[PDB]
Parts: C-alpha cells; structure tokens; sequence
C-alpha cells in the first residue's frame, strides 16, 4: 500500500537547477494552520538580533567524554607497512573496485585467517618441525609408525625457497619505513618460536623446547646470516 | 530485546517498554523491605504522578519485573528543586552535572537473577533515550554499601550531610560512557567505505542501482573544500556516514520559504530589503547578503541505537569544517518520518502556495553549545529581552509584564506571575510567562485533562497556565528540557495553554486570547467534554458546583506535564489529505486531531468554504436547516480543528491519480499521499419537469423526465442552501430585498428541512398567506417523520399560518416557455387538474446527491461509479491508495444489500471508524495489520450508532427524532406487526407536550421521536437510545400503571443524570466485564448462567427473568457490581452532586 | 446460474447467523442492564434523600 | 498488441526527481575515460 523508508537525504539544495519543477509557488493560496503561524516570523525573534557567542574553544571545553576508540587503539606498528602489495592501478576503470579497497580487503583476509588452523589441516604440528637432538633413550626403529624414518634433523632454512616471497628482506625494512622518518619502526609479524626464551637461544634443539607461534615486531635483517632480528611484542 | 540467564541457567528474553499503569500494580507487588531500606515510604502513584520518567522492562512472557522511576532532582531531600547544582559541585567540581544533563533515580526492583541482568538493560535504555544523560546520581543514607547488584553498576563519590541533621548520604556515580559510549569521529577513509556499504544496502538499493556499487567509495575519494564526507567508528570500524555540500541554491530557498526569522541564511547587507513597504504574503524579502548556510545531503547510521546520540555528536565536527557556515540544511522528502538526526532540526515553513517535492528542516552552529541555562527575571534581563522580542507581535505586552514582576513580585490583579529567561554564554535568548491557575476545576469540567493525570494526587496549588512563551528556534529542541525546568522551579506540575477561537469577537481578539508562539508543538490536545443539562432550579444547593455550571468564553484546551516532558512525540509527515465535510467528515479530523502518540504535520483540509462552522450567526439562521444536532458552534470552537488542520476554500475540482494530485479549479494543485473522500450528499437544482401543465399530459411521462438533471441557466431568484455561508447569502439578499415584505414564495421538496424553512421565514416575518408550500409525492411511500399525529399537528399549524400545501404535485414549468431568471409564475402538475401558482421567490430541497462537477471529477478519475461511489467494507476504493464513506458511498452488489448504506448510520461513528482504520497504516505503536480477509468481504458489519435528525417546525415547534439504521418502514406496518416492539408514548403534538419512544422485544429502546414548544435536552436524550427500560427505572410499569404524568419532567430526577453521564456507559462495560469474571470453582458467570436458561439448555416452570434475578441476588457478583458502582461515584461525585457512598458519610 | 446460489447462499448464511447471534447477545444486555440499573438508581435517589 | 497511445501518457507520467547528489556526478564524469581524452585534446 504505502511505505516510509528511503535512503533519507537531500537534494533540492542542489544549485544546478531551479528548472524541473518550473513554477513552485503555485499551489492554491493557503490557508496555514495556527501551528505555524505560531512558529511564523511575528511569533519568533530573528536569528540577527541573537548573540553570536564568541568561541569554538568554549565549545570544545563543553565537551564532556572520552571517544571510543581514539587510546585502546594505540600501537607501536606502522600502519602503512601493513598494506599487502598488489598490482592494481592507481586509476581503476569506473565501476571496478578503487585501488585502496583492495589492499583493505587483502589484508582483512589475512588477519581473518589462522596459519595455525591452515598448517595443523595440512597435517603439521609446527613443534615437529624443529630438528631435535635423538633420543639415544629410545631411538625410534621402523615399528614405531613415525612418519620418517627419524625426525627433522636437516634444518629447515635449507629448504626454504624464496619462490613465493613478495617482497626482498631490504624491501621488507623499507616498506617499514613510513616516509618522511629518518629511521623505520619495526614491522609486525608472527614467527614460530619457543615458550622457554632463555632455553630456546641456548639450546634450539632441546627435545622438550615446545615452539608456538606468537606475534612480534621485526627488527632487522642480515643478509650476512640471511637471518632477521624479532622480538615478542609487549 | 536481550538475553539473560539465571545463575541457574534459565534463559529469558527481555524488552524495555514505557511504564503503562496496569504494570504498577505488578511492580509494586515486587518491592521489599531491603529496597524500602533505600526508599521506604515511597508510595509508587505518588512518585509516578510527579515522575520524570517511567522505564519498565518485561519478558516475552509477559511477566512483569523490572522498573525503574527517575527524576531531575535527588531523592532524601539532599537538595532542593529550587537548586542543587553547587552543593553537588562542592562534592566534585569537575562534575558538569545540571538539569541540561543530570538525572536521578528514586527506585527499582526486579526478581534477582534476571534483576542483575535488567538493571544493566534500563541503564542502557534511558542513557539510549536521553543523550545529554551523561551520568546517573545515586544516594544513600551513609550506613549502607550499594551492594553487589548497585556496585555492578555505580562508583561512589563524596558525601553530602542531611540538609538537616547530623545523619549522613553517601553519593555514587554511573557513567553514560561506560554503558554506552559516545562516537569517535574521524574524516573518510576509503577503508571505511566498506563497512558502511552493506548499511545502504539493508536502506536502500537505489542509489546504488543508479551509480553501481562502488559509488560510496567514489564519494569518499570526491571529498575537497566543497563537499567534506566524515563517518562515526567504533570496535575499530564504521557505522555511520554523513556527506556535507557548501552549495545552496539561495533563489529556491528565498521563493519557497519565508526566512523572516531566518535572515541569517544570508549574510547582512546594508539594503535589508526584509519588509514590503494580501501582497504582504505575496511579497518576499530580499536578501542581499551571502550564503553562510551550508547543507548535509546524505546521511545513513546504525547497536542502531547507537545513532541516536551519536547523529546529534556529528554536527560538532562537521560545523568544524566550515569556519564561513553557520546553519545547516537538509531537505526531508515526503513520507520519510523525523528520524533522530532531524528531530532536532526546526521545521522550516513553506510559503502561502509553496507546494515542494520536500519538507525542509534547519539547525544551527550555536546548538552545539550547552551553557544553555535558565534563570528568573532580574533587572539585566530588560536590555537582553528588549533587543530579543523587537518583532514580536505583542513585544510591548511581554515587555511591560517582564518590568512589572520585576518590579511588583506580583502581577496587577496579584495573582502569581512567574517569567523567566534562557542564558546562554552569559547572553539571552528566552522569554517565558506564565500565570498559574485556579479554574482548574473548570478545565477538569471542560476536558478529560484527567488523561494525563491523576489530579487527586496533585492540588490545586500546583498548576501553571502559560500566556507568552518565544525564543530563538534553535534552542526550541532543547525546549522541551526548558518546560521541565519551568515546572521544577515555578513547584509547578501541569502548563495549560488555551486556544481562543480564532473568529473571536466580530472584531476584538478579547484578552482570553494569548499570543501562542512555537509552545503549542510540545503540548496536547485535550479530549473535549460533555456536560449534562442541570435542572438547577430542581437542585438548588445540589447543583453542580457553579464554578463548574458557568459558561465560559468557549475555547480549546492543550497541555503540557512532566511525565509528557520527554516523549519524542513522534512527527507524522505524510500529506493526508481529506475531502469535504458535509454531514460527517469533520469526525475524521478529530481523532487524528484527538491521539497524542502522533503529530500529523502534513494534513490539510479543502472544502467549499473550509473548515465548519465559521459564522457568528444568530440562531434563525441556524433556523433554516435542519440539523442532526451532532454539532454545534462551541462543538467546533472545542474541537478547533484549525489549530492543526491546514485549510484551503472552495471545493476541488478534478481528480488525478496517477500524480496523486487533487485539483482545485484555476489549476492550484494539492498533492496527496492518502486521499480520503467524504463530500456528503449535497442538494443538486431542482429540474423542471419540461413536460408542463399547459400541456396536459399524464403524470408518469413527467415523473421520468423529473428525474433528469437540470442544464438550463440558474434563476437569481432560485436558491440551494447547503451550507450556512448559503443561508447567510441569501438572508442577507432577502434583507436588502423587498420580497420579506409582501412577495409570495414556493418552498419545494417534502423533506423536513422545508418545513425547517417555513418555520424560519415565519419568524422572519412573512404573512403566511405568503408562504406556499408543495411537495411531491415519494418513490417510497414513508414521511419525512414517520408520525402521522405529529404531522397531523405540523399540517394544522400550516392551516393556521396560512401556508399553502399540495400533495401530489410536481413541478412544470416556472415561466414556462418564457425565460426563466427571475422566476415570476410557476405551474404545478396533479393527478387531476393544473395549477398555477405565483412565485416571488423558490426555494429548494428536492433532492440531494453528489455534486455534478464533483460526481464528473470522479468519473474523470474512474473510480468505479454505480450512480454512488463503490466501496469494500473497509473503505478501500479500486485504489488501494484512496478510501471512502458516507452516504456518497455504497458497496458492490456482491453484497447484495444495495439498500444498506453508510447513509444509514450515525456520522461520527463512521468517522471514528474509518480514522481507527486509516491510523493503523499510520500508527507505529500498533502494529501493521493485513488487508482484510475475503470473510470480511462477505459482510457489512452492523455498526450502532444512532442517526440523528432534529428541527424547529412551523408554528415555533421543536423537533427531535433517533433512528436505529434501518431500511425504511411505515409506522403504521410496524405498528400492526406484532413481532416488533413495545412502545411508549407520552402527547399530544398540537399541545406541544411530546414524547414516543419504541422499545424492541428484546425489550431495549431503538427509536426516539419528539416533539415540542420545549428546549429540550436533546443530549441528555440522546443518551436515551438503546437503554433497556429497566436502565430507565423499569420504564415499562412506569409506562403501564399510570405512573409516570409524562416523560420530559420525569428525566429531570437525579438519577437518570449518570445514564446521561458519558463515564457511566464504560462503568457499563466495567460491570459486564465484572460478569464475565468467574468467581467461584462450582460456577459459570451470571452470564453463562442466563446464556443456559435463555437458551432452553435449561428448561423452568418460572419465567427466566425470575430465576436469574433471584440466583444474581442471592449470589456474589451482586456485591461487586454494587462495589464498583460506589467506586465509580466516588471519582465521579465531582462532577456529579447526587451520588451515594462512603464520602458522603 | 452457479454463482448467484453462491452468493445467495453467503448472504443469506451470513445474515441469518448475524440476526441470531444479536438476538442472543440482547437477553445478556438486558440482564447487565437490570442488575446495574436497580443499584444506581436505589442509590442516587438515596443520596439526595 | 493495440496500446500505443498509453505510451505517451505514461512519457509524461514519469518522474522527474534530479540526480540525487550533483559532486558525484560530477566527479563520474571526470573520471570518464573520454573526457580525459578532451583534456588532452584541450
């Protein structure tokens, strides 16, 4: 029958036309209700012979609340070092999604996913990565249903292949640098890693070392080792 | 709605709802002797009846437990109403706290475990309703804790001593932010389009559908100096967007909308061209300054109620943007209700033939402060007020009462006068004045102010009334507020404001009047009221108390009280759209007039002269045209439709539905959105037969031309008289005409108000040898009265006068072949003879039917016309966007009751109905109903109320006559009839002395016809129909055993004057409903009980009304019906003199 | 030829149910009348008494 | 089928409501591949 709704703004305003309507002073010649009149100009003051009070610091000062979001949010990490690349021009055709969106909904995928839920489908604790000392104890014969023969022993850093990369470990710092500073900030990360800190750099191959993953800052990187420096965020 | 868990892991699901009285009795049920520990001694209807706000919250199930009442000053006496601000800064300065943002609570309960939950829920509520509610107060005498429940919720905070004595309150703290954050704002970010997207999306599809779905992020990228876009986050995300444009096209505005107050959308210029030097509404100022207004032109928000403050926290940042903008537009399209962003906007006034594709709404950069403030007058307050009221109208008058309190403390009679100003950043801008009242009894006479209150718990010390009341617009959203602290500080807890009808004296607006500036948005209209004719020479001191009798200057009653104070009162801003009035459809605009949950803005009225009733007349004009005696001059004075209802004069003219338009004639266009029609059947020319005396021919050939229509000229000496504008126009002519004198005249048509004119020109002063009077014969052979003995009485009265009478006859041709205007001569046809008669003047009352412009605008629409106007039983036409009723309406053959019509019934009852449908599209309060189902299409449903036709007849008679509907009948056939009626009969109608009535064998009354030299009591009467005669103190033997000497005097006793009494016929429905109770385990109702025995389900030797008198006297329900008829004397027994129970000793 | 019985018999249905129903629904009415009608009037006069 | 002349009032039965925010507009067109073709060519 009828409804109410619109996406409620306006547009007559618009000073591009006066026109479509033509004449807009021609209805009947009203008869206004008393409710107006009451509201009319010999009912009310004029706007003229109201004070303009001074300041817009008074007004701020009337303030009275913290916002929502403006100091929980804080952090030390770079925000433009979050982007994700991608190739996407500056200057999309109309009609296709601006190039901004995209590195948003890239890295909103990202953090919604879980490298820990990816890896364990694949079918890999992460700690049966790590190369461990044998267990002279109990060396594991063929029986015993591991599936090598032993565990990791060639470390992994062998293997890594940097194939898949997107970036160099110098455009990794560089992307750190948000511009205009002299000297980056860290860049976020998560790394897999030891819980017992002082345990794991003294032994990285101790049988009972558990290694999880944990979010971090980046520090730097050799090139020298083909190692980078990490720490485990506050 | 939310969900809680008990502790023992019962789940239930919660609402928060605006208390109702019927939760009180519940609520109260809960209290206990810990929450008395915190507010003992509160009696609830005490603390209610005074409350700010009520706030309740219920489970889907309908138990009732969580309540909450708060107001804006502390309980336990801690502070005063007269003022608190510093004693709570002296606990903590930095604690803003004022009445623009401070509230306190004075009492709650809940049942425990799901009590926890709901006290988290009402604080979100009412932080969710009152933004500027920044933090709640709470205080407790020293010795307790909180406890857990109350710690889960407020801090503490240092002490304030008992204003008395050395007994110590502790002072605890709840934070708005910690239970529902402010926003935080930030300007645009082309990640934060994605958020919002799906929002517009769930509004609207269009604007999508035009620019494709990346349009908000283009938007977003857009933004520069002239167009800044800004979004509200919370949780780290957006959800809310507001788009702002610097470009206002200032000559659209400047034609559609009298910026009288609002100069200011320009800049000054030296020419201030603000003032011409009916052209005044023609001319427009012309501003010559510069656009310092600026626009939002999109805007969607949404943890939706989050909007609600938050929408108001945008117009901080946004006016930040523009250092060159002051006021802030938005144009509103129609149907599109005041969500809350532009609640607080003014609703700009569009010009006197303005007629935009919008409404349009303002607000300004100074409403972002808050050292708004009130304070009573003072000496300073002269300069601020003088510069502030320079254009107001009576700006002396306010003026010169402002320095006289401040000098007097007293106005001129002595009386309290109370005036107070609005500071704002140590400046003014407002001005109230208000006197408080004392014919409060009066008011409570006069309207149902008891609506609103329940006046025994307050006194009559207690009642403001208001006179003057202006401000700057702007702060009119705050206004509100400004009511509630004019209540705390003046101890006052009811304004009144009462509107003078606007036709006043012939010339003076009598002092009664008050100036109304924008008050009366905020207040309501008042139910008006039925006094009961006093036979007060029969009562002596019994009467009612006089102040009560008096007439007074008769006027309209609006009003504002607390517990109002903070209802939104939602806007309605669709154009609705009624047409005519005639017999009925002012009824129409009283109920939406008459429902404060709604505040129509848009409605307008177009009628052939606009509203009811205008003229002073005196009462021989009323004279000529009978009435139904369901309205009145004070009727329409009380009811005052203008003060809302939007007029426009003349009748319109074509219809056009595919614009949804309505035209009136010279192309001035109205725009509907639901058009609701209601013309009534109006007169239409009397044609003449053609076919004439003169040529001989045989009756029935005549009678088929006598129903064609007319198309020849109009005589000038011919008149219809619909309306009393007509009847004025013509008396007048006749005044300044000779024919009063001495001429010779034909009134025509045997309906009642021919008889009604006769009677008026006699007393006019024509010789009734004058008068000629013919009335032709009927398709249905029933009298316009149905009473042959009365008739007889009218006929004989005529006889004396003069006046000369024809049966039979019908109408050849007034000047025959000779041209027509004025009419001279005129030939009347018969069953055997000619006639000829001489005819200064004729009048008209041959038959009514729709208008034929009118009938044409409609066929032009093709709306479905069977010669009247084709409707459903719920008044849908064949659009579902244009409904329709009374008697220019009738139903589809399928309903194969042709003869039953909306002409049958009542008017009003039509109108209430119709408006109870069409508020239901309307209301949001209810919920939204289907269209009806086919079943209902089956029928037409027998409505009741009773038809009224009323006169004053030939010979200086009264005439009163009450139908059920019904398909006519003669009197004699149902008289004859014996399965029908008793009838009871006091007369003789010659003698001028009265009454019949017939009563049906379901032995109730559903007939009145009176006649009479008597101004009778037709009100009082009129409640007559339909009562059973044992409610007429077993009228029946008193009709019988020669015990009544006649009916009017007999009405006079006290005790028929409930009956007369409107409340007594709901105490009616009070009693039935006690029946329907059951009391007892072993028992039907008395109901079921006479349900079994009337139906022979039980079969007796006594005759039924024996057994069930003697099973109800000896049962129960006797004492309770007995009971609630003494509770309802007591609250009535103010108004009425005559009633016993214990209070009168 | 069909529909005309069936809106005969729909009319006729309905208001034969709608007579019968009003005429039961008017013995309550009386009796509702009865009972409160000795009360007000016993009292009031009483008052004035 | 037959139901031509319903055409020309229906033509003037539709709507006139403008584009809702013109800056869009605006901005749309400015982006327009073949407008920033006319640049050049300017």
């Amino acid at each position: 029958p009828l409804m109410k709704q619109r996406g409620f703004y306006s547009d007559i305003l618009s000073p591009g036309t006066l026109d479509k309507l033509g004449n807009v002073c021609c209805g009947p010649y009203m008869s206004q209700n008393l409710i107006r009149q009451a509201d009319l100009d010999k009912f009310t003051p004029k706007v003229d012979s109201f004070v303009i009070p001074e300041d817009f610091q008074e007004r701020v000062e009337q303030q009275i609340i913290g916002a929502t979001t403006r100091l929980l949010t804080q952090t030390d990490f770079p925000l433009q070092s979050y982007e994700p690349k991608v190739q996407v021009p500056f200057q999309v055709l109309p009609g296709q999604c601006p190039r901004k969106i995209e590195i948003e909904r890239r890295k909103q995928q990202y953090l919604r996913l879980d490298i820990e839920q990816l890896l364990t489908s694949e079918g890999i604790d992460s700690n049966k990565l790590m190369p461990r000392h044998p267990d002279l104890q109990h060396p594991q014969t063929i029986e015993q249903g591991r599936d090598p023969l032993f565990p990791i022993y060639l470390p992994l850093k062998v293997f890594d292949n940097e194939e898949f990369d997107c970036r160099t470990p110098t455009e990794w710092l560089n992307m750190g640098l948000e511009p205009g500073s002299q000297n980056r900030k860290p860049v976020p990360g998560k790394a897999l890693l030891p819980t017992d800190d002082d345990l794991g750099h003294e032994d990285p191959k101790n049988q009972e070392l558990d290694y999880r993953w944990c979010e971090v800052g980046v520090l730097d990187y050799d090139e020298e080792k083909k190692l980078y420096l990490v720490q485990k965020t506050d | 709605m939310s969900i809680l868990t008990s502790p023992r892991g019962k789940v239930e699901v919660v609402h928060c709802r605006r208390t109702e009285s019927q939760d009180i009795f519940c609520i109260k049920n809960l209290v206990r002797k810990f929450t008395q520990k915190l507010f003992g001694r509160l009696n609830i209807i005490y603390l209610l009846e005074k409350a700010n706000l009520a706030v309740t919250v219920c489970n889907d199930k309908e138990e009732i437990m969580a309540h909450s009442i708060f107001l804006d000053y502390p309980n336990w006496n801690v502070a005063k109403q007269d003022n608190w601000i510093p004693l709570f800064r002296e606990l903590d300065k930095e604690i803003p706290c004022t009445p623009l943002n401070t509230l306190f609570m004075h009492f709650f309960v809940a049942v425990d475990e799901y009590a926890t939950g709901c006290l988290k829920e009402i604080i979100r509520t009412v932080f969710k309703a009152v933004p500027e509610l920044y933090f709640i107060f709470l205080i407790v005498p020293t010795y307790l804790s909180l406890g857990s429940t109350l710690i889960t919720v407020f801090d503490q905070v240092g002490n304030i001593p008992c204003l008395n004595y050395n007994e110590d309150f502790a002072v605890h703290i709840c934070h708005r932010h910690n239970h529902y954050p402010q926003l935080h704002i930030r300007k645009a970010r082309v990640e934060d389009h994605d958020d919002l997207m799906p929002i517009f999306m769930h509004y609207d599809n269009t604007l999508k559908e035009i620019y494709g779905e990346y349009f908000l992020a283009e938007l977003i990228e857009a933004q520069d100096k002239d167009h800044h876009a800004v979004v509200c986050e919370v949780e780290g995300k957006a959800v809310g967007f507001m788009s702002v444009c610097t470009s206002v096209n200032l000559p659209l505005l400047h034609e559609c909308f009298d910026l009288g107050p609002f100069h200011g959308f320009c800049t000054p210029h030296p020419d201030d061209i603000l003032k011409p030097s009916v052209e005044s509404s023609h001319f427009r100022p012309l501003y010559l300054g510069d656009p310092i207004a600026f626009c939002i032109q999109l805007f969607c928000i949404d943890v939706l109620i989050s909007n609600v403050s938050l929408s108001l926290d945008f117009m901080s940042f946004v006016f930040s943007l523009f250092p060159g903008k002051n006021f802030c537009l938005i144009s509103v399209p129609h149907l599109t209700p005041e969500f809350v962003l532009i609640q607080n906007f003014v609703k700009v006034v569009p010009f006197n033939n303005c007629t935009l594709d919008h409404d349009l709404y303002v607000f300004h950069r100074a409403g972002l402060l808050r050292s708004i403030t009130i304070r009573l007058a003072k000496f300073l307050d002269t300069a601020g007020v003088e510069k502030l009221v320079s254009t107001l109208l009576l700006s002396t008058k306010i003026l010169d009462d402002l320095a006289q309190y401040n000098e007097a403390g007293r106005d001129p009679d002595g009386t309290a006068l109370q005036v107070f100003v609005a500071e704002v950043a140590d400046q003014i801008v407002g001005i109230a004045v208000i006197r408080k009242e004392m014919d409060i009894e009066y008011i409570r006479s006069h309207y149902n102010i008891e609506d609103f209150i329940y006046f025994s718990h307050h006194q009559q010390e207690e009642h403001g009334r208001l006179n003057h009341f202006a401000l700057n617009p702007i702060f009119r959203h705050y206004t509100k507020f400004f009511l509630k602290e004019i209540l705390r500080l003046g101890y006052k807890s009811c304004l009144y404001y009462p509107v003078y009808p606007q036709t006043r004296e012939g010339k003076l607006q009598s002092s009664y009047s008050h100036s109304l500036t924008s008050a009366l948005h905020y207040l309501v209209p008042v139910r008006p009221r039925r006094q009961i004719v006093y036979p007060l020479e029969k009562l002596g001191i019994n009467a009612p108390s006089k102040e009560v009798s008096k007439d007074q200057v008769s006027f309209a009653l609006n009003h504002t009280n607390r517990k109002l104070t903070l209802e939104p009162k939602v806007t309605v801003n669709a154009r609705i759209v009624v047409v005519g009035a005639s017999s009925v459809g002012i009824s129409f605009l009283e109920t939406l007039v008459f429902c404060s949950h709604l505040k129509f803005n848009n409605l307008t009225l177009i009628s052939t002269h606009g509203l009811p009733g205008k003229r002073l007349l005196h009462n021989e004009q009323r004279k000529f045209l009978a009435s139904d005696h369901c309205f009145n001059d004070k009727d329409y004075a009380l009811m005052s439709l203008c003060s809302w209802v939007n007029v426009v004069v003349g009748r319109m003219t074509a219809i056009d539905r595919a614009a949804k338009q309505v035209v009136v004639s010279k192309s001035e266009i109205v725009f509907y959105d639901h058009l609701i029609l209601c013309t009534g059947l109006q007169y239409q020319v009397p044609c003449p037969t053609g076919a004439d005396t003169e040529q001989h021919l045989t009756n029935r050939e005549v009678l088929e031309l006598s129903k064609q229509r007319y198309t020849g000229t109009v005589p000038s000496n011919l008149f219809i008289l619909n309306d009393e504008e007509d009847c004025v126009r013509m008396l007048c002519w006749l005044r300044n005409s000779s024919i009063l004198t001495e001429g010779k005249v034909i009134v025509y048509g045997n309906t009642l108000d021919a008889y009604t004119t006769v009677e008026t020109l006699l007393n006019i002063g024509m010789k009734g040898s004058g008068i000629y009077f013919v009335h032709p014969p009927t398709e249905s052979n029933i009298t316009c009265i149905n009473n042959n003995d009365v008739e007889s009485a009218v006929e004989d009265a005529l006889s004396a006068a003069g006046v000369t009478v024809f049966h039979d006859a019908l109408l050849a041709q007034w000047n025959h072949g000779q041209h027509p205007d004025p009419i001279y001569n005129a030939c009347f046809t018969t069953s055997t003879k000619p006639i000829r008669l001489e005819c200064s003047a004729f009048f008209s009352f041959y038959k009514k039917n729709v208008d034929y412009e009118t009938f044409k605008a409609f066929n032009d629409a093709c709306l479905v016309y069977d010669g009247r106007l084709v409707i459903d039983t719920t008044f849908h036409t064949n659009d579902i966007a244009i409904r329709a009723a009374g008697s220019l309406t009738k139903f589809s053959n399928r309903y194969y009751s042709n003869e039953w019509t909306h002409s049958n019934f009542s008017s009003k009852e039509i109108g209430f109905q119709l408006a109870a449908a069409m508020l239901s599209l309307f209301d949001p309060t209810l919920e939204p109903v289907t269209e009806p189902p086919a079943d209902l299409d089956r029928l037409i449903p027998m409505y009741k109320g009773a038809k009224i036709q009323g006169g004053i007849l030939p010979g200086s008679y009264h005439y009163l006559h009450i139908s059920k509907p019904a398909i006519p009948t003669p009197l004699n056939l149902q008289r004859s009839q014996p399965d029908f009626g008793s009838d009871v009969v006091t007369g003789n109608a010659k003698k001028g002395t009265y009454f019949r009535l017939y009563i049906n064998n379901y032995k109730l009354v559903e007939a009145i016809t009176c006649f009479s030299k008597e101004p009778f009591p037709s009100s009082n009467y009129i409640r007559l129909f339909g009562q059973h005669e044992q409610v007429l103190n077993n009228l029946c033997t008193r009709f019988d055993d020669k015990l009544i000497p006649d009916l009017y005097s007999y009405f006079t006793e006290p005790w028929c004057m409930a009956l007369f009494h409107d409340r007594f016929i709901d105490l009616k429905k009070e009693l039935r409903q006690i029946l329907i109770s059951k009391q007892e385990e072993d028992k039907p109702t008395m109901e079921e009980i006479a349900y079994r025995l009337e139906e022979e389900e039980i079969n007796l030797n006594e005759k039924p009304q024996k057994y069930l008198q003697r099973v109800f006297e000896d049962s129960i329900y006797k004492s309770l019906l007995e009971k609630s008829i003494l509770d309802y004397l007591h609250y009535n027994q103010y108004h009425l003199p005559m009633y016993a129970w214990p209070g009168i000793i | 030829k069909a529909e005309k019985q069936v809106t005969l018999a729909l009319q006729r249905q309905r208001n034969l149910h709608e007579d019968k129903l009003s005429v039961i629904e008017n013995h309550l009415g009386d009796l509702e009348g009865r009972v409160l009608a000795d009360m007000f009037d016993f009292l009031s006069k009483e008052l004035v008494r | 089928h037959t139901t031509k002349a319903q055409e020309r009032t229906r033509k003037r039965q539709q709507p006139v409501k403008l584009e809702p925010l013109p800056v869009l507009k605006v901005y749309q067109d400015h982006k327009q591949p073949e407008y920033i073709y006319e640049q050049n060519r300017q």
